[PDB]
RNA sequence: AGAGC
DNA sequence: CGATGCTC
């Protein structure tokens, strides 16, 4: 809107299969004991080591052609230090209650499991990931 | 189960759900008759020949066996709602789409079949390197292929280089 | 630098070029295929020096 | 010009493939491509 | 060797089996041999099939074979043009080579034959036996520098 | 043979004009400039000027072919701002740092010995 | 003084010949992994010992550096083509009336050499240059 | 002063090593380029041929005629034929130089770029001279001649850009490096063990620090500090190569600001 | 045969070929000169009459020009010569001669022609130089090379010739071959090189180069893409650049080995909307494969669309790949210390293992199973253990070589080579053979005078334990040598014996063509078949599909 | 046939470097090398050029006319 | 006689490529020797591309004789027959 | 040619400023494609440069004979004595721009012959021209004007397309045809052709 | 005849 | 009675 999806994650592995810029980041939410991520993160610009604590956000907002940040007087939903953006591809349920949703930012995957997603996280070209600390 | 067949049902499906915007989501708005009956007059529908008469009616029924085949296990009721998840819309234009689709796949009165037929065998047959098969290393394995082979072939051969049989 | 052995006829720079032939009088044997009635086959090509 | 003035022909059972026996004395690489090769060799 | 076989719980399942590879041919004589299973019997001799089990076996085995050496090569050509090949060695009855001797015979025009192999002598019994050329042919209409009846040419066009 | 004069890459030849100014049809504010008898000396440069001015939205060049000289260099501005204007001071800028170089090399090459 | 002796293939059935020197027969009692691998020994009866195995090739292989370190097809092709390069035929070039001559400008002695080129007189005669060549992807032409 | 900075390294009559600190690659790559392709230069253009008894051809010599270096001091005061109001060539827009030699001893005769003579009437500017740097003063050997040989012949020396021909360049070899320790990350070294080991260090590394083992990688960074070599070939001294691109880059940048007037 | 089936022709030209990144794939580079000498009759109408009259007045030395204007008479105007060439005043009904023009169809043509497909029409583009210059994606159904090639222009002489050409035999058209029933054309070279590497998770790019890869197509929108990346900068994926190449509405799935919809290895393939989800894009997606994006754009988009698909994917991989750049050095065939250490030692148990089987021979303990001789069986175990040897020398260097190894890349690029090629060139080349044997006694019990007499050991019977980065043995080159001779001997054969196959298959099925009836008959109108290929179906617009009816359990087939 | 005026490379002039090169060669008893440096070829392009080169002139001035 | 009534007329009702080829190449011919145009033109000048327009509108005044193997033929006018392609 | 079986045509040529350069400011004469490496295994050609570039800065001749010692590691030794990356790579950067290119060049001198037969000696076109006396078809030869061979293989692949118009107009047109009058009785070209 | 893919 | 296509 506004958010979507909010969360601060555990990180269990740090892999960099066979890359230098990259590295798949497995986790788990710190409040719910079955909500689980799977993303590759830019590691260049914002690196992740084992045992971190990560805010993950997931947003619609803060269209069009690109225009370049421009300093100027602007501002977006960013308080954070790492952010991009993404499009669905797959809404697979995994047993009864548990449902996983993926997104790929240019290539950068993402798999989000729980079951809360519900009347969030839809159908869509948009999305944007927010990570912070 | 890999085939070359005529129209890709896969493609059509995955474009029905992208332009009528598809949500596995929300229930469909088919019936059983729609999904059944749709299917089977969209079968009656596919033209290759175009008579009206027993024996061209036949010919016709026959072409069409295998293509029925296909459509009918990629378009079953089941497939339609808990895999697809079309609906009536995107259900009606992926019938529409297939009947079209079909009657472009056909071949025109006209084409030079016969040395389609020769130049597709020939060019493969010019690109072949070494009589000496990939047999070779065992010697009961060794049969004349390639070049050497499909010249014995194509003369009609009376003594063939390896003549053989092979008993179940 | 020119290292000769080549003829000039009507100006024309002509190499004799070297022709492999198979020696005479050597006496080999050739077994012969299998519709021949005969069996193997002793040849000499007697040439006179 | 030296190549040309060190060639072999060979008119008309396996002509046309390096023999064990052309060590030393025949060129192993030195040969026309196609129609010729094997049959036009070289010392 | 390997083989593909239904489980009694329906999935395709590699069944390995005991298969006689020979040097030499009898087919007639090998399949009336007990224990061998006389519907599966096989021979590269596509003549052979062709002789004890007919001209449509004959296709099939001869379909089988052309197949084979594209195959070998790793090489894939559509099954329709082979199909094409093979039923025109096969629709006179018999194997019709694809050399001077299959062909060249047939009963196709006197130019059109003559454009192949055997040139002269291809004229010369038309004109012994008076051939009357249909000009229906492709190498004909060559010949004689007009529109052929290939695609564009197949149909007339009228005001 | 069939080898253009090596003057056709420096010279423009009659009805040729240096640039030519295209507007653009499929973004507003944007214009699509040829220059003739240029390469990637003045290409580069020139779009590499233009990033550095923020009103400046899109700046880029391409030599749609080696065997001629022109090249393309499209730009789009924020409204209000012309983009002639922006290539305009991306040249003035390029002539001002050009004209401190030559000052700065000069004072330098002065203090040398040998 | 009979230190070296004229060989024909028919002879060459009778003889064991050594293919280096000392290499070949010295004695018997670590090494270099980029030099290539030997057999050593094991025939050890010689009459005969090769004068340098490289003097198996011809005129035009002889041209080729390296063609050990080659499939052989490629020395094949090579050894055709050397014949349809230009450089200096001959001194008197300026001199002879013949029906089309090549000439290079600035003929170069190659930097990679073969000591069988010394007797093909090749470093005084050149038929190539020595060009500083970049192995790249640049504009894809 | 401004803008870009200059700090020379080394200088000489032939050489100018210098940091070029403050500026955009694009304009240090633009400047590179230029001083390569775009100075204008003096150089032999036409050959007249009256006699030639030498064991080389016409075309031969003349191509060589073209590579001799002349003097490009006050190439400005001198016109482009093609702006020139004459008939061909003249004295405003070219220098004309002529060649006599004949083998007179047994013994080999040598023809230099020292033997070349102006005939044209220079009308006091530095041009046309045959730059010789030669220890013994003769400079560039055009040909050689036999105890009777003779050569004879007239050039036309031309005002141009080594864009149209590699003759009129002022310039040899630019040296050109920046970031010698890669801290930008605008290359991937190939290695077998060790990139560090593998890699011979830069002489320009003492000039920078090193990126320092833990550290983050500096994405904002960009190239503002370039190491070049600009060497002469003598038609124009090496601080004039530079200045010289420097102005013919601005010139070529102001024709296209006029160019916008024009419209 | 030298007359009528085929003469020599008027409107025809010849020349070396060159590739040009920059043409599209429909395109034909014209050297200016051969377009001044080729012309096409136009005859005067109102809607040509102004360009003509410029065009004569252009002359045949000026490229927009002609040569020869025809009267109502049917005489000729020497517009090179003529006194009145510089005064002629155009009437209807009159033709001119007018010089190839940009856009104009012509007949491409490289010799043997094998296909369909070895004569396309293409575009005229009127370009300098003295070669013929092709699109890249062109080489292969011509089957041309640039290392000195040369190809065959023809120039249509009539207005219903010239739709011939463009309506049946134009490039874009001829895309998806019915031959095998895929596409004929694909990315090949430095394009299918640059793409995978472009198309890497760790391949990123800045605003600077995005704009200009951006612009390169010219087909783009103008809408720059939201970056992947929006953190301390904006940074933009290959894959996100590569998908403004590609349509909208463009879908594309696939799964590699372990290719699991979150693709950890980032196998297989998967495009929606014309975007690229995941997946690294290789030969198997941009190539002339079977189920590829190349088949998938031309069946849903058109062949135009297709055609211009070459030019938009080749234009950016080509221009991100100059500015990145690609080599292959001596280093790429260099194989770690440790590694060689193995593939020596590999190679030695291999020659133990045959010592062994000779010893067994040798005190007559080995026994031949039934059909073959003890030496037959012998012979086939020895070949066994060295074929295993480089084999497994081979992949043990293949496994050393890193990510950043240039031969490696090109492999799993597809846009050269193959493990063999690894193998051969870094670890071993391995055994020789001629007539499919290892290297034979030419003399008497002897493969070289240098060997004792009934020697069967690898190295006496030509087999090349060094590769060729170790260099080859005196042996081992003369016996790799005989292997090679044998390749050429067969090369010369093929080429030869295929080409009468070729004009024999031509020559017995020229005549049979599909009916008003949709029966395929020949010139006597007897039936071939009933129906084409049994289905009356067009091979081009055919495809592999899975009856998912066919297989799976009976539990599975009933869920 | 004479050293070429300037390296096909760069285009340093080398055509004043011969005689100069054959002097340090003969007279100086140096080695190539050691010479080349001496005439400040630093560069491999502008060695290969003189060290490569191949003075067929001198063959040529040896026929009489 | 021979022929075949327009009732009974078993044909493709779609044009055949080989069909819209000469039909094209035809019809370009005659715009390309001054005959009238049944189209409004647009900016066009091109024989081919007028022919294109004249098949998309339908104003293509010909008819295809489709022979039958037996000597047999169908008369099918450009303006009933489907241009899908 | 390379000394290598590596036969290959002019594609472009570029000035100094386009090519690519090494920090030194040496640049390529030639630029070959990493793509004929592979599958040629003309590892040879490789060696041969490495050795060519040590040979060049050594001032020595690099011994390329057949049958020696001489290693890649032994080259690779001296190279980089010589103060470059043992295997032959230079770090290189893009003409156009100045910026370093991502990989490193594999660069050094090599031995390339030129061949005979160029362009300009091959260069063929014909648009009407000389007729033989016999056939009265188009002539054999660049030489003297002659008409390119549109072979029966030719006439195979415009059947195949079904060009048949194009197919009548190569055999005719272009090339031969010829107007004869024929009897409607015997159907000979016996009729006299008292033409006007 | 001789030569290039 | 066949015997790759092209070319000076
Ligand atoms: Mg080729
Ligand atoms: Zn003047
Ligand atoms: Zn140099
Ligand atoms: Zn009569």
């Amino acid at each position: 809107s506004n958010t979507l999806f909010d969360d601060i994650f555990q990180v269990s592995e740090v892999d960099p299969g066979r890359y230098n810029k990259v590295c798949r980041i497995e986790a788990a939410s710190t409040t719910q004991d079955q909500c689980k991520l799977t993303l590759d993160i830019n590691v260049e610009l914002f690196p992740v080591a084992a045992q971190d604590s990560l805010t993950v956000t997931i947003a619609s907002s803060l269209t069009r052609s690109w225009r370049p940040p421009q300093a100027g007087d602007r501002s977006l939903a960013d308080d954070y230090d790492y952010v991009m953006y993404g499009t669905a591809y797959k809404f697979e349920e995994v047993s009864k209650d548990l449902i996983a949703v993926y997104y790929s930012f240019g290539g950068l995957l993402m798999r989000l499991e729980g079951n809360y997603r519900n009347l969030n996280n839809l159908k869509q070209e948009n999305a944007y990931l927010l990570i912070r600390r | 189960a890999n085939w070359p067949l005529p129209v890709n049902i896969r493609r059509i499906i995955q474009n029905a759900q992208q332009t009528f915007h598809i949500d596995h989501t929300k229930p469909s708005d088919l019936t059983i008759k729609d999904i059944v009956l749709g299917v089977k007059d969209l079968q009656e529908n596919l033209l290759v020949l175009r008579g009206k008469n027993e024996i061209i009616q036949n010919a016709q029924r026959d072409a069409v066996t295998l293509f029925c085949c296909l459509l009918r296990s990629r378009l079953a009721t089941r497939r339609v709602l808990q895999e697809y998840r079309l609906t009536k819309q995107a259900f009606d234009w992926v019938l529409s789409n297939i009947e079209a689709q079909f009657l472009r796949s056909v071949v025109h009165p006209g084409e030079m079949v016969g040395v389609l037929a020769a130049q597709s065998i020939g060019e493969p047959a010019t690109q072949m390197t070494l009589n000496t098969f990939h047999f070779a290393g065992v010697a009961s394995k060794k049969v004349t292929s390639g070049v050497p082979r499909l010249k014995e072939i194509l003369n009609v051969a009376k003594n063939m280089k390896t003549p053989s049989l092979t008993v179940y | 630098f020119d290292m000769g052995g080549y003829f000039i006829i009507n100006g024309s720079e002509k190499v004799l070029i070297a022709q492999e032939r198979s020696a005479g009088n050597i006496v080999q044997v050739f077994k012969k295929a299998a519709p021949s009635p005969i069996s193997h086959v002793a040849e000499i090509r007697s040439a006179l020096e | 010009t030296l190549s040309h003035l060190r060639r072999t022909n060979t008119p008309i059972a396996k002509p046309r493939q390096l023999h064990n026996t052309h060590w030393g004395l025949v060129c192993p690489a030195e040969t026309p491509e196609g129609q010729a090769c094997g049959l036009v060799k070289n010392l | 060797y390997d083989r593909k076989v239904p489980s009694p719980t329906g999935e395709y399942v590699k069944e390995p089996e005991w298969v006689l590879e020979t040097d030499g041919v009898n087919l007639s004589e090998v399949m009336t041999v007990p224990g061998i299973d006389p519907t599966r019997i096989y021979t590269n001799s596509f003549i052979d099939i062709m002789e004890v089990l007919g001209i449509e076996a004959g296709r099939a085995a001869l379909y089988k074979e052309v197949y084979n050496v594209i195959a070998s090569d790793g090489s894939y050509v559509n099954y329709r043009h082979m199909a094409l090949l093979v039923d025109v060695m096969t629709t006179q009855g018999g194997l019709t080579s694809v050399t001077r001797h299959g062909f060249n015979r047939s009963n196709t025009g006197a130019l059109m034959r003559c454009s192949f192999e055997e040139t002269v002598e291809i004229l010369f019994e038309a004109g012994a036996s008076a051939e009357l050329d249909d000009c229906r042919g492709v190498s004909e209409n060559v010949i004689l520098g007009q529109m052929a009846p290939i695609g564009t040419g197949a149909f007339d066009v009228m005001i | 043979m069939n080898a253009p004069d090596r003057f056709e890459l420096f010279l423009l030849g009659e009805g040729e004009s240096k640039l030519k100014i295209d507007p653009d049809t499929k973004a507003p504010n944007a214009v699509v400039i040829t220059f003739e008898k240029e390469d990637h000396t003045l290409g580069n440069l020139i779009r590499a000027e233009l990033l550095n001015d923020r009103k400046v939205l899109f700046a880029a060049y391409k030599v749609e072919h080696p065997f001629f000289a022109r090249f393309k260099l499209r730009i789009q501005t924020t409204e209000g701002y012309d983009p002639k204007d922006a290539l305009k001071n991306a040249c003035n800028s390029i002539i001002n740092k050009l004209g401190a170089l030559k000052t700065n090399f000069e004072t330098e090459w002065n203090l040398q010995t040998l | 003084e009979g230190l070296v002796e004229y060989i024909d293939a028919e002879e060459e059935e009778s003889i064991l010949i050594a293919m280096q020197p000392e290499d070949l027969e010295p004695a018997e009692a670590d090494v270099d992994p980029a030099k290539r691998i030997r057999v050593s020994h094991h025939a050890t009866t010689f009459t005969h010992c090769e004068i340098h195995p490289s003097m198996i090739l011809g005129v035009a292989a002889s041209i080729i550096p390296f063609p050990d370190h080659n499939q052989s097809p490629r020395n094949t092709y090579q050894s055709a083509m050397g014949k349809q390069a230009m450089g200096v035929f001959l001194t008197n070039y300026n001199v002879r009336m013949d029906t089309m001559a090549n000439i290079l400008y600035y003929p170069q002695k190659p930097l990679g050499t073969t000591r069988a080129m010394e007797y093909l007189k090749f470093r005084e005669l050149p038929a190539g240059q020595n060009a500083i060549v970049a192995i790249a992807c640049y504009s894809g032409y | 002063e401004e803008g870009p900075q200059v700090k020379i390294r080394e200088a000489s009559k032939d050489n100018v090593d210098f940091i070029l600190s403050n500026v955009d690659l694009a304009m240090a790559n633009s400047l590179r380029r230029v001083m390569i392709a775009e100075i204008p230069t003096l150089a032999i253009d036409s050959v007249e041929v009256e006699t030639n008894t030498t064991v080389l051809a016409d075309e031969f010599i003349a191509h060589r005629l073209g590579l001799i270096p002349l003097q490009s001091m006050d190439i400005e005061q001198l016109e482009y034929s093609r702006d020139c109001f004459c008939e061909d060539h003249c004295d405003k827009c070219s220098v004309v130089l002529t060649l006599q030699a004949f083998g007179e001893s047994e013994s080999t005769t040598n023809v230099y770029s020292k033997d070349l003579v102006i005939v044209s009437n220079l009308m006091g500017r530095n041009i046309g001279h045959p730059i010789i740097q030669d220890k013994e003063g003769n400079g560039v050997l055009i040909c050689k001649l036999r105890k009777g040989q003779e050569l004879k012949l007239t050039c036309v020396a031309k005002k141009g850009i080594a864009k149209e021909h590699a003759k009129w360049g002022p310039a040899a070899a630019i040296e050109f490096e920046y970031d010698p320790w890669n801290k930008l990350k605008h290359t991937d070294y190939w290695y077998e063990q060790d990139s560090a080991k593998e890699w011979p260090q830069s002489k320009n590394c003492e000039y920078e620090d090193p990126p320092n083992e833990g550290d983050p990688f500096d994405y904002k960074a960009q190239a503002d500090t370039f190491y070049m070599n600009v060497e002469s070939v003598g038609s124009i001294p090496v601080d004039q190569v530079v200045v010289r691109g420097i102005d013919t880059l601005q010139k070529k940048v102001a024709s296209i600001l006029l160019a916008l007037t024009q419209m | 045969r030298g007359n009528l089936m085929g003469k020599r022709v008027d409107f025809s030209a010849r020349t070396v070929i060159s590739g040009d990144p920059n043409l599209e794939l429909d395109q034909v580079g014209v050297p200016k000169s051969i377009a001044k000498t080729l012309t096409y009759p136009e005859v005067v109408t109102p809607y040509n009459i102004d360009r003509l009259t410029q065009l004569v007045r252009n002359g045949p030395n000026e490229h927009p020009g002609a040569k020869y204007v025809i009267r109502d008479s049917g005489d000729r105007i020497d517009l090179r010569y003529s006194k009145r060439a510089g005064d002629i005043q155009l009437q209807y009904g009159w033709k001119v001669e007018r010089h190839i023009m940009d856009n104009d169809p012509v007949l491409f043509n490289r010799q043997p022609s094998l296909h369909k497909m070895s004569m396309m029409a293409h575009r005229v583009k009127v370009i300098p130089y003295s070669t013929f210059r092709l699109n890249l994606s062109v080489t292969s159904p011509y089957n041309a090379d640039f290392d000195g090639d040369e190809m065959n222009l023809h120039v249509p002489q009539s207005e219903e010739t010239r739709a011939e050409l463009s309506q049946l035999c134009a490039v874009p058209l001829q895309i998806v071959s019915p031959q095998s029933n895929k596409p004929c054309m694909g990315i090949v070279q430095d394009t299918l090189c640059g793409i995978r590497k472009l198309t890497l998770r760790d391949t990123f790019i800045e605003l600077d180069q995005v704009l200009n890869m951006l612009y390169w197509v010219p087909d783009w929108d103008g809408v720059i893409p939201t970056p992947a990346i929006i953190k301390p900068k904006p940074l933009w994926s290959g894959k996100q650049i590569l998908s403004v190449a590609i349509p909208n509405g463009i879908h594309l799935q696939r799964f590699d080995e372990g290719t699991t919809l979150l693709s950890p290895k980032d196998n297989g393939m998967l495009i929606i909307d014309g975007q690229i989800i995941f997946g690294v894009v290789e030969k198997k997606t941009v190539g002339s494969s079977n189920g590829g994006l190349i088949h998938v754009v031309t069946r849903e988009k058109g062949p135009q669309v297709c055609a211009k698909l070459f030019g938009n994917i080749q234009k950016v991989v080509n221009f991100w790949l100059l500015h990145n750049g690609f080599s292959t050095g001596i280093g790429d065939t260099i194989a770690d210390g440790p590694t060689m250490r193995e593939i020596t030692e590999t190679i030695a148990e291999a020659k133990k293992k045959v010592l062994d089987v000779t010893k067994e021979a040798q005190a007559n303990l080995l026994t031949a199973k039934h059909g073959m001789t003890l030496r037959e069986s012998f012979e086939d175990n020895v070949v066994r253990f060295l074929n295993e040897a480089r084999d497994k020398a081979g992949r043990l260097a293949e496994v050393n070589l890193k990510d950043l190894n240039n031969v490696k890349q090109m492999v799993m690029a597809g846009s050269k080579g193959s493990f063999i090629n690894i193998a051969q060139m870094s670890a071993c080349v391995g055994q020789q053979s001629v007539e499919g044997k290892r290297i034979a006694f030419g003399f008497v019990d002897r493969t070289l005078p240098h060997f004792s007499k009934d020697d069967y050991s690898p190295e006496s019977k030509g087999f090349v334990e060094n590769s060729y980065l170790r260099g080859l043995t005196p042996q081992e080159f003369f016996f790799h040598a005989m292997g090679g001779r044998e390749g050429l001997i067969d090369t010369a054969v093929k080429t030869a014996e295929t080409g009468y196959i070729q004009r024999r298959l031509v020559k017995a099925l020229e005549d049979i063509m599909v009916h008003y009836d949709n029966t395929t008959r020949n010139s006597l109108g007897n039936v071939i078949q009933f129906i084409y290929g049994e289905d009356g179906m067009d091979a081009a617009h055919i495809e592999k599909q899975s009856l998912d009816t066919i297989g799976g359990s009976d539990a599975a087939f009933e869920k | 046939m004479i050293v070429p005026v300037r390296c096909f490379s760069c285009g340093k002039v080398v055509g004043d470097k011969w005689e100069s090169y054959l002097n340090l060669l003969q007279e100086d008893e140096l080695d190539e090398g050691t010479a080349l440096s001496r005439l400040g070829l630093k560069r491999y392009c502008c060695r290969r050029m003189i060290l490569t080169h191949v003075d067929l002139i001198e063959k040529f001035l040896r026929y009489n006319p | 006689e021979k022929a075949i009534p327009k009732d009974q007329r078993a044909t493709t009702p779609y044009m055949t490529k080989y069909e819209r080829a000469r039909i094209l190449g035809t019809r370009a011919l005659q715009i390309s020797m001054n005959a009238p145009v049944f189209v409004d033109l647009e900016g066009e000048t091109d024989p081919l591309r007028i022919a294109m327009k004249e098949l998309a509108e339908k104003k293509i005044p010909l008819v295809i004789r489709r022979y039958l193997p037996d000597g047999s033929f169908e008369d099918w006018s450009v303006e009933e027959l489907i241009v899908d392609l | 040619a390379s000394r290598h079986g590596q036969k290959g045509t002019i594609g472009i040529t570029y000035r100094r400023e386009d090519m690519p350069f090494t920090a030194e400011g040496i640049v390529p004469d030639l630029i070959i494609n990493p793509h004929a490496i592979p599958s040629r295994m003309t590892v040879a050609h490789l060696i041969e440069c490495l050795l060519s570039k040590v040979a060049a800065l050594s001032g020595n001749e690099g011994d390329a004979s057949p049958f020696t010692d001489i290693t890649v590691e032994g080259i690779s030794k001296l190279l980089r004595e010589h103060g470059y990356q043992s295997r032959g790579f230079e770090v290189m950067y893009n003409g156009h721009t100045g910026k370093k290119l991502m990989a490193q060049i594999f660069f050094g001198p090599t031995y390339y012959q030129r061949l005979r037969h160029m362009v300009d000696d091959k260069i063929h076109a014909r648009a009407r021209g000389p007729m033989q006396v016999l056939t009265r078809q188009p002539v054999e030869g660049r030489s003297r004007d002659g008409g390119l061979r549109f072979g029966e293989m030719e006439r195979d692949c415009m059947i195949a397309h079904g060009a048949a118009s194009f197919l009548k107009e190569r055999l005719m047109e272009a090339s031969d045809a010829f107007r004869v009058h024929i009897c409607g009785i015997c159907g000979l070209m016996t009729v006299i052709a008292k033409l006007n």
